């Protein structure tokens, strides 16, 4: 499998007035682990984040080319990007390479500027957006992440309760996956603050 | 204002006729064909004594058997000589032999009227080459000398002079040249005609001389080797 | 004065000056005579020299085994048109394995020379050619001009002072058809002699002859090869 | 096919066989495998016969234009790089070559190993071909930097000979070339059958 | 067969002015009067639509043209040149919607349309547009009004006039314009400032008016025009 | 995926499910499969999900450009020809199976468009993974010139048949009713399936996760 | 075809370019635009020409454009041709950020656009861009910087410069009050108002007619802001009372 | 087969590579250098295909030197690592891809010592220690055991020696000589070759 | 694409477009360069810096390679294009040929580039002259100069720009083996040549030196004033 070459897992979750995004930190080729500190979640505008899982090259390439189109959008228009606008921007970027796509599944998590509304979505390799009110997952252990999120998630959750939910949903799903692990980083996005935590995880 | 490919009421292109007028401003060059070989002589025309005399090379080799003297716009000539050097190596690669002097001159003559505005490539020429060339070399038919002009009309010559004082030098070559002369006489004669038409006196660092012969390859006369023929003033 | 800059510009009289200006280029070049019999087609051309110390210009070019030309006007336009004529003859022999008829080739010249006379920035071919060829129909003498219009002729002469040669060929036109190879060449150079002034005449250094027909392929005669044709002349009339 | 080249105190030795095979059948045993690029540069034929002949002749063409433009002789490092760049454009297409470019340079004796794959490495001794493995053995045992001119000939001539004895694709005649400062010279064109009597007696 | 010019027709004068644009601004000045007014509640665009011969079908061709569900256009000057700018504006609005899945902002459309108008002042073998554009729109809870001139520049307006007697219109508008006007009151002043230079009594066939608000852009029916037209609503 | 369309006396009823799967795992429980083309024509989608969205949006963009130039309501045949000529040009590489249906000035027109470019004009069509189950309902209970509420019942039963029998389809039933004067877009028409609410709460207590490093960044 | 050609990319008998020098005349008719360099920051001050009672005012600025996170520019000349050049500057800055993952140095972005403007003066047969630009920014190599661009495609680094209408009189006025090495942003703004007040056509000077933007590095990141209407009026009255204090 | 290893210190970068250029079953070259001088403080360790190694490493090398001449200042180790990644990533889906696994080592005037790991697919990753080849499978475990963030350069070479001795003991391929170079504040320094 | 012919021949047999570019180089600042025994030094004068301008950005001396550097005169916008195209060729030569670029080769490239712009359709000739300075691999000092036409010549001492004829005539009677013997005395010859035309020498002169093994060294105004003071002291000695 092309997606299972580098591994990785990205998760996003909805709360009351807050959005949380979590991803593993392992960078490795097939079986051999290479780097403990690998970035997969990228900032897009103070209160909007994107998590990319799949091929390590395409994770970095899409993030760089999306930032290329993001800054031009924020200079042409005197406003910060909307979550729905970025979703369509990623969908357009991936579909341009229809018959030769980037092997990565983007997950966007963040709050809507000026309207303070939560937003989560995940996309295909060719760019197919889907919006949910609960959770979106992407990676090698997709099935493992679905089993945890379907049992732990609750409708209205505060920032502290949402953090405990997304952390346990990642850790246990990651520990059943061989190609994912070596620490989990969580970004809790609020209207006032961004809380970044690196969780104590298994290093095997 | 008119186009580059415009005919005159007389029956010739303006850009070609103006290119011939450009040669009459350049330095004079004399080439003489002899049974023992072909010699080429040219004035370097040094403007300032600070300039290096070895830098000015109006006689250049195409192959080991062909040399050429140039006059007029020196910048345009270096493009034509470079094309001639490639064509000889392209022929060597394909046929495993050396080209005749007539064949090389004909190859350069193909690039004569390759200029225009409409219906042309983005990297095409706009104006003709304002250069008169004297191709002198030895092949299978013996030592040969050819003259080329902006129009592309190439012809064989026994003795030809082109440059500023070309008309005066041509009449002087008609009175000296004969069929049974030697190469040493051809070198001697060319220097006498050259010193008459030059503005400054003849000197070893002032002029350039080269000979092509059936015996050995194209040779450029060094400062010391010139002294043997310069001493006969 | 205001219409004589481009080929695309028409004169109020109904003329193109640039094509007429290109016709003057053929008159600037030296004279050449082309004539045919019933079995042979002969081209006799006069050579010019820039100086007595320089050799004489090539006036007859080789195109194919059965087709040969004599040029008058611009030298670079002559060789460019000759390369097209050489290629078209090679293309027909490559595909059909047969010699391309002269009537077909001359029509191809009248198609290629027409294009630049109608487009902006482009110029007409400032060269006149006398084409000699032999095929299934016999010997042929064709005349192509700066204008795409071509002529099928019994005998023709074009170039500088070619009027004297044009008048001689008209008075002896009925003799050419039953004329043999040897005498038919003598008729060609005799017309070429009339173009020259009273003092100077034909020599081995300024005369080229191209002969093609049933007996032999197209061959160009130069200096010592032209001497059997010159020896046994009628001499210049006063 | 066995081609070897090594550099020492006095210059560079070029040695090659002459056997060309079309499967099991031998096509020719008089193949000039030492390709004469210039009066100052030499090449070797290994792998593809036409692939070595065409591209090194294109190099021979390119090196002559360099001398006409720059008024100087082309360096061995530049000649090796030019050939490496041209063949690299056709990588993974079907070209097969294993040439060695030898010559005297401004820096001294030069030796380079150029492949159809795109390899370009400078070294003291190389051996290319099907019987190159046997050529490496005998060559390394009797090699020295302070070898005499006559002693350098005996090493390479026998090194090809020992390779032809084991390799089925190697044979014909042992061609030898010496590369000096003024230019290379043709040394010997001894037959394998004639050399068999020399080492036995 | 055709070629195509590659050289610019609009060039800098010795004074330092682009002559072709200066005359393009004179083409719109001699055109039909057109006005646009922003009123916080919505935008109103009105233009003179004189058919003259009565044989003309009024409802066949419209001067007020919609670009999307919330953006419209009004012009002054040449009809044919405006129609190309409508199609281009309609196409650019759709290209934005395919990428971002969001209706195009008014200011963002004008910037893209003005770039096309700039292109024709610098591209080879083309003249500038003889049309000044009035762009209205509703986005982000705010109404917008913009002007795009032949040069390619764009200005944001509260109230502006075009066509013949535009200087008389602009002076009339600044006296008549108020902050926090009502949309229905904005139509009144728009149809009145157009009557300043009209001469031949207004009928519902003589002028065309389009409104833009929170519901979107739409052209007003002749029945709605007739109600506003009889001096009072 | 189960999508269907029917033609009744007044107009057209279109049906679709809400299950979107990645392989053999449900990715989206609530997914819109009835797509907007024009204020009078709607189109159901099947096959490749990304191919269905981008092809629909491009035709909807072209028809909005078309309707504004003409100044009148677009036709179903115009929507059909645009989808027909594009999918044929790509030789079936764009995996988009579309059930097209709308009301024109001519009347109601229904089309079934295949990824290769073949189109069929029928009173009732079914496409997708559970099309076999949906067609069987039509081939048993369909009758010409039926009432609006009767036609809505016919399609809802067809989509439900694909939901319970086919593993590719599930969850909610979406309906789109288009007539000569009325357009009803019923998003959640019927919800036959729901989650059995969790009686055992697995809510993680505050401070059950071990944290190594913490960083707080203030915002405006 | 050649009859209608105006020959834009051609030389003059004197040894100069006509279409460039004619474009240079267009800048001298446009609004006055100046920028000076200080120790703690760098700023741009421009004369707004779009002054009307019925002007809507939607955008943050009229002539000040943002190109990068660390860089900003101003425009003098044709506003139509300016929108093309400023958009191109944003593209080049993002191409560098994609390739090297670092903000583009100030000198490198200016040279990039100057190569394009030089290309239009040499080939293409098209009219050159009649826009002169002033650049302000910060990089890790030199720090705070100020640049000036010409329609010919020529650039230069300045400590204090002006371009537009009355540029010759303004540059000599800047040459008088500027103290090299000891200039702060507080005195920089006071100097900018001093020059604009005397060189402008209409006297008195209002904040609605002028536009000032500042660039200062704060807490490890560059801050680019356009000054408020109330902030400019405060700077004018500080200068207005200073000029009245001269009569003593 | 080729082998690479890089160790980063507090103010230095230590890098080593084998000097073996092998074909089929024979060792052609005994002293092959796999380090490319990018700048005064940047080195490139290129390993992979036969032709892709020399062609790619030199292309980036001359482009970095082009930046130096055009601006006056040199590229930072971070900017050079992102530049060499961009060229490999853009060529990945093209007709001619470069199959090369490289390692970039550099010292910055402001940020300090830096080491970069990069896959043939073009995946850049910052690491305190990294290794390429089949020999990496035997050496990375030793690098996980004895490595400290505050390691001295005399201890780093001793740590490097422990890894190279493992290649003489367990690794099936013969790798006798290794090129050792250190990059610090003064630049690139050549160190004695560890031979067996 | 623009296909119009810009540079064309004239009734008198002259290329005006080339000659007008030669008028553009005359209007440019004065640039002189002399060839010494061990060091080669070039210098520019009459920069017309308003003191309020940064002197780093407006430098006419640019290094093409580690061994090659150049100084120009005329249209400064046209020069930067040529300099950048020359810098790419320096790295392109290194990719094709393992050996570095020689002084003559890079001059040959610039001259051919200027020649192609005088004969191609839709292109305008460069209005610049370049003083190419450097050392060969042998260690022999070299000095070359180009012009809008496309001709290049080697010099011992040459000046280009405004008042170039006045500086050349000064160097025709001063360039001797005694004057170019030491490193310090070669630099003094440059400054003496520039002060002949330039207005009050001091802050107007910008020169750069380069050694046989060491890279280009741009001397600061504090070092120039040291040499200028030494020139006036030797000028004072006689009278």
């Amino acid at each position: 499998s092309i997606m299972s070459y580098n591994g990785g897992a990205v998760m996003a979750m909805k709360g009351k007035n807050c959005v949380a995004i979590a991803a593993d930190r392992r960078f490795g080729i097939q079986a051999q682990m290479v780097t403990t500190d690998f970035q997969k979640i990228f900032p897009m505008g103070d209160r909007l984040y994107i998590g990319l899982a799949g091929l390590a090259t395409d994770v970095q390439t899409v993030a760089q080319r999306l930032k290329f189109r993001l800054n031009l959008y924020e200079l042409k228009e005197g406003r910060q990007i909307k979550p729905y606008t970025l979703m369509s921007m990623v969908a357009n970027l991936l579909y341009e390479k229809r018959f030769g796509p980037y092997y990565t599944e983007p997950v966007i998590a963040g709050l809507d500027p000026k309207t303070f509304k939560p937003f989560i979505c995940s996309l295909d390799l060719i760019g197919c957006p889907m919006v949910t009110d609960d959770f979106v997952v992407s990676g090698t252990c997709s099935e493992q992440m679905y089993g945890m999120c379907e049992s732990l998630w609750e409708p209205n959750m505060d920032p502290e309760h949402l953090f405990e939910t997304i952390s346990q949903a990642m850790l246990n799903a990651v520990d059943r996956d061989a190609v994912s692990g070596m620490g989990v980083i969580v970004h809790v996005i609020e209207k006032d603050k961004i809380t970044t935590r690196t969780l104590k995880a298994r290093m095997d | 204002d008119r186009g580059v490919n415009t005919f005159s009421p007389e029956g010739r292109l303006f850009q070609v006729e103006y290119a011939i007028e450009a040669i009459k401003l350049g330095s004079t060059a004399i080439g003489i064909q002899t049974s023992e070989g072909v010699c080429l002589a040219v004035e370097k025309r040094i403007t300032s004594p600070l300039m290096e005399p070895s830098s000015i090379e109006k006689i250049v080799e195409i192959d080991a058997h062909i040399g050429c003297a140039m006059s007029g716009l020196i910048a345009d000539a270096k493009t034509l000589i470079d094309k001639a050097r490639v064509e000889t190596q392209n022929h060597w690669f394909t046929y495993n032999e050396t080209m005749t002097v007539e064949s090389v001159t004909q190859a350069v003559s193909n690039l004569a009227l390759q200029f225009g505005e409409e219906d042309a490539d983005p990297g095409a020429m706009s104006r003709p080459f304002g250069v008169a060339l004297l191709f002198g070399g030895v092949d299978e038919k013996g030592p040969q000398l050819f003259h080329m002009d902006p129009s592309g009309t190439f012809v064989q010559c026994d003795a030809r002079a082109i440059g500023s004082a070309s008309e005066g030098a041509q009449s002087s070559l008609q009175e000296v040249y004969h069929k049974s002369m030697t190469l040493k006489e051809a070198i001697k004669s060319s220097l006498i005609i050259l010193k008459q038409v030059m503005e400054e006196k003849l000197n070893a660092t002032n002029i350039e001389l080269a000979t092509v012969q059936p015996g050995q390859n194209f040779h450029m006369f060094t400062k010391e080797e010139l002294e043997e023929v310069i001493k006969d003033i | 004065n205001q219409y004589d800059n481009d080929v695309t510009v028409w004169s109020p009289q109904g003329r193109i000056h640039q094509i007429e200006y290109a016709m003057e280029a053929v008159k600037q070049g030296s004279a050449t005579v082309g004539l045919k019999s019933k079995t042979h087609a002969v081209l006799v051309a006069l050579k010019r020299a820039q100086s007595e110390l320089a050799a004489h210009q090539k006036k007859i070019l080789h195109v194919d085994n059965h087709i040969g030309i004599s040029i008058a006007g611009l030298t670079a336009d002559a060789r460019l048109l000759c390369n097209f004529m050489r290629q078209e003859c090679l293309d027909s022999r490559f595909v059909f394995d047969r010699p391309l008829p002269v009537s077909r080739l001359v029509s191809l010249i009248g198609s290629k020379t027409q294009i630049p006379t109608q487009r902006y920035g482009r110029r007409p071919y400032g060269v006149g050619l006398l084409i000699a060829g032999y095929d299934d129909m016999g010997p042929h003498i064709f005349q192509t001009c700066p204008s795409a219009n071509y002529f099928d002729c019994r005998a023709m002469s074009i170039g500088a002072r070619s009027q004297s040669a044009r008048t001689y060929l008209e008075r002896h036109m009925s003799e050419f058809m039953e004329c043999n190879l040897d005498e038919l060449v003598k008729h060609g150079l005799r017309a070429l002699r009339e173009t020259l002034p009273a003092e100077q005449d034909l020599t081995t250094k300024n005369v080229s002859i191209g002969i093609v027909g049933k007996d032999l392929e197209f061959t160009i005669y130069d200096d010592d090869d032209v001497s059997p044709f010159l020896d046994g002349l009628e001499e210049r009339p006063q | 096919t066995t081609t070897l080249a090594f550099k020492f105190l006095h210059g560079v030795i070029v040695a090659a066989d002459s056997r060309a095979t079309a499967g099991a059948y031998i096509a020719s045993q008089t193949v000039k495998k030492v390709i004469e690029i210039n009066p100052y540069l030499l090449g070797t034929m290994a792998g593809g016969a036409a692939d070595c002949s065409f591209w090194e002749r294109l190099l021979a063409r390119q090196c002559r234009i360099y001398e006409l433009r720059n008024k100087e002789r082309i360096s061995v490092a530049a000649a090796s790089k030019l050939l490496a760049n041209m063949v690299y454009q056709y990588k993974g297409m079907g070209l097969s070559m294993g040439t060695m470019i030898c010559g005297w340079d401004k820096r001294g004796p030069g030796l380079y190993y150029v492949d159809s794959e795109g390899n370009r490495i400078s070294g003291t001794a190389f051996s290319v071909g099907s019987g190159s493995v046997y050529a490496y053995g005998v060559m390394d045992r009797g090699y020295s930097y302070d070898l005499k001119v006559e002693e350098a000939y005996d090493l390479a001539r026998r090194a090809i000979y020992q390779a032809t004895y084991r390799d089925a694709y190697s044979g014909g005649a042992v061609n030898l070339y010496h590369v000096r400062e003024d230019g290379w010279i043709r040394v010997s064109s001894d037959n394998v059958a004639d050399l068999h009597d020399k080492y036995s007696s | 067969a055709k070629r195509g010019y590659s050289f610019s027709l609009t060039t800098f004068s010795p004074s330092g002015k682009l002559v072709q644009i200066e005359y393009a601004l004179a083409a719109v000045a001699g055109g039909a009067p057109s006005v646009g007014i922003k009123a916080a509640n919505g935008v109103v665009l009105a233009t003179e639509k004189k058919q003259k011969s009565i044989l003309y079908d009024e409802r066949s061709v419209h001067k007020v043209e919609p670009i999307t569900k919330h953006i419209g256009l009004v012009y002054s000057g040449m009809g044919p040149d405006y129609r190309v700018l409508v199609h281009r504006a309609r196409k650019l609005a759709q290209q934005y919607y395919l990428v971002y899945q969001e209706p195009i902002p008014t200011a963002q459309l004008v910037q893209r349309v003005a770039s096309v108008m700039q292109e024709y002042t610098q591209s080879g073998g083309v003249r500038p547009f003889g049309v000044s554009l009035l762009i209205c729109g509703w986005n982000e809870g705010r109404p917008y009004l913009f002007q795009s001139d032949p040069s390619g520049a764009y200005f944001a307006w509260k109230a502006t006039a075009m066509g013949k007697n535009y200087v008389n219109g602009k002076t009339f508008l600044e006296k008549r314009y108020n902050e926090d006007l009502e949309l229905e009151d904005a139509i009144h002043t728009a149809i009145l400032t157009l009557k300043e230079s009209f001469e031949g009594q207004m009928t519902e066939d003589n002028i065309e008016v389009g409104i833009c608000n929170e519901a979107g852009f739409r052209r007003l029916t002749p029945t709605e025009v007739r109600d506003y037209l009889a001096a009072i609503a | 995926t189960t999508i269907a369309g029917v033609v009744y006396k007044d107009g057209i009823v279109l049906g679709a499910d809400t299950r979107a799967t990645e392989g053999m795992v449900v990715a989206d429980k609530n997914c819109s499969k009835i797509h907007f083309i024009s204020p009078n024509i709607y189109c159901c989608g099947a096959g490749t999900a990304a191919d269905t969205d981008m092809t629909t949006q491009l035709i909807s963009s072209n028809l909005e450009l078309h309707s504004l130039t003409t100044g009148r309501l677009p036709r179903v045949v115009t929507a059909n020809r645009m989808l027909k000529q594009m999918l044929f040009r790509y030789q079936g590489y764009i995996g988009a199976a579309l059930v097209l249906g709308g009301v024109d000035v001519t009347g109601p027109h229904l089309y079934s468009i295949y990824p290769h470019g073949s189109t069929d004009k029928l009173p009732y069509v079914t496409m997708g993974s559970g099309s076999l189950a949906a067609m069987a309902v039509f081939e048993d209970k369909f009758r010409p010139d039926m009432e609006e509420e009767e036609a809505k019942k016919l399609v809802s039963e067809a989509i439900a048949a694909g939901i319970f029998n086919d593993l590719g389809s599930g969850s909610n039933i979406d309906l789109c009713v288009i007539s000569k004067s009325k357009l009803d877009f019923l998003r959640p028409f019927s919800v036959p399936n729901k989650k059995g609410t969790r009686l055992g709460r697995y809510r993680c207590e505050k401070g059950t996760t071990a944290v190594l490093t913490e960083k707080v960044t203030p915002l405006e | 075809s050649r009859r209608y050609d105006s020959r834009t990319t051609i030389f003059s008998p004197e040894g100069r370019l006509y279409q460039v020098e004619y474009a240079m005349e267009a800048i001298g008719h446009a609004g006055t635009c100046l920028g000076i360099l200080a120790n703690d920051g760098v700023l741009l001050a421009a004369e707004r020409r779009n002054i009307h009672k019925l002007l809507d005012e939607v955008f943050f600025s009229e002539k000040i454009y943002k190109l990068n996170e660390d860089m900003a520019c101003s425009v003098a000349g044709i506003t139509s041709d300016a929108n093309v050049l400023t958009n191109e500057l944003r593209l080049i800055a993002q191409r560098y950020l994609l390739q090297y993952q670092e903000p583009i140095p100030c000198e490198q972005l200016v040279t990039a656009l100057c190569d394009i403007k030089q290309a239009y003066t040499q080939f293409g047969g098209k009219r050159p861009f009649g826009v002169s630009l002033l650049y302000i920014g910060w990089d890790k190599h030199y720090g705070f910087q100020l640049y000036q661009s010409d329609p010919s495609g020529n650039y230069g680094g300045w400590k204090a410069t002006c371009i537009g209408n009355n540029s010759a009189a303004a540059v000599s006025m800047l040459k008088q009050d500027y103290k090299e090495g000891e200039m702060t942003l507080k005195s920089a703004l006071a100097l900018a108002v001093k020059v604009l007040n005397k060189t402008m056509d209409v006297s008195k000077l209002s904040a609605e007619k002028v536009e000032i933007a500042t660039l200062t590095r704060e807490s490890g990141k560059t801050v680019i802001r356009v000054l408020k209407q109330k902030e400019v009026e405060q700077l004018i009255k500080k200068h207005e009372e200073e000029e009245a204090k001269a009569e003593r | 087969m080729e082998y690479l290893i890089g160790i980063q210190g507090p103010d230095y970068v230590l890098v080593a590579s084998d000097r073996v250029a092998a074909s089929n079953i024979v060792q052609m070259k005994d002293d092959h250098d796999k380090m490319f001088k990018m700048s005064e403080k940047i080195l490139l360790l290129c390993v992979g295909e036969a032709g892709d190694t020399v062609q790619f490493a030199e292309y980036i090398q001359k482009n970095v030197q082009l930046y130096k001449m055009r601006n006056g200042y040199e590229l930072s180790p971070t900017a050079a690592a992102n530049f060499t990644r961009r060229n490999l990533a853009d060529c990945l889906r093209s007709r001619t891809p470069y199959h090369v696994n490289l390692l970039l080592a550099g010292y910055d005037e402001h940020e300090g010592p830096a080491l970069y790991y990069m896959d043939y697919l073009a995946a850049l990753a910052k690491a305190p220690f990294a290794a390429h080849g089949y020999g990496a499978f035997l050496t990375l475990s030793i690098l996980d055991r004895y490595y400290t963030p505050t390691i001295s350069r005399e201890r780093a070479v001793e740590l490097l020696r422990k890894c190279l001795e493992e290649l003489q003991k367990r690794f099936i391929l013969n790798l006798p000589t290794f090129s050792v170079r250190v990059i610090d504040k003064d630049g690139i320094h050549n160190l004695e070759n560890i031979a067996f | 694409s623009y296909d119009r012919a810009i540079t064309v021949f004239s009734p008198d047999g002259h290329l005006f477009q080339v000659e007008y570019a030669q008028e553009a180089v005359k209007k440019g600042s004065t640039a002189v360069g002399v060839r010494g025994k061990d060091i080669v030094v070039l210098g520019v004068e009459k920069k017309s810096v308003a003191k309020l301008q940064d002197e780093r950005t407006v430098r006419k001396i640019c290094a093409l390679d580690d061994n090659v550097c150049m100084a120009f005169a005329g249209l400064t916008a046209d020069a930067r294009i040529v300099i950048n195209r020359a810098r790419v060729e320096c790295q392109s030569h290194r990719l094709t040929v393992e050996d570095p670029v020689t002084v003559e080769y890079i001059t040959r490239y610039i001259a051919s580039l200027k020649q192609r712009y005088t004969q191609s359709n839709g292109r305008r000739p460069f209005g610049i002259s370049a003083l190419i300075v450097g050392f060969d691999f042998d260690g022999t000092p070299r000095l070359y100069q180009t012009d809008p036409s496309g001709t290049y010549h080697a010099w011992k001492a040459n000046a280009i720009g405004r008042g170039a004829k006045s500086v050349r005539e000064f160097l025709e009677k001063n360039y001797t083996d005694d004057a170019i013997e030491t490193d310090d005395l070669t630099i003094k010859l440059v400054i003496k040549a520039l002060l002949e035309v330039v207005q009050s020498g001091g802050k107007n002169i910008e020169l750069a030196v380069m050694r046989r093994d060491q890279p280009l060294k741009i001397l600061n105004p504090e070092e120039i004033e040291k040499y200028v003071a030494e020139i006036e002291k030797e000028k004072e000695e006689n009278e």
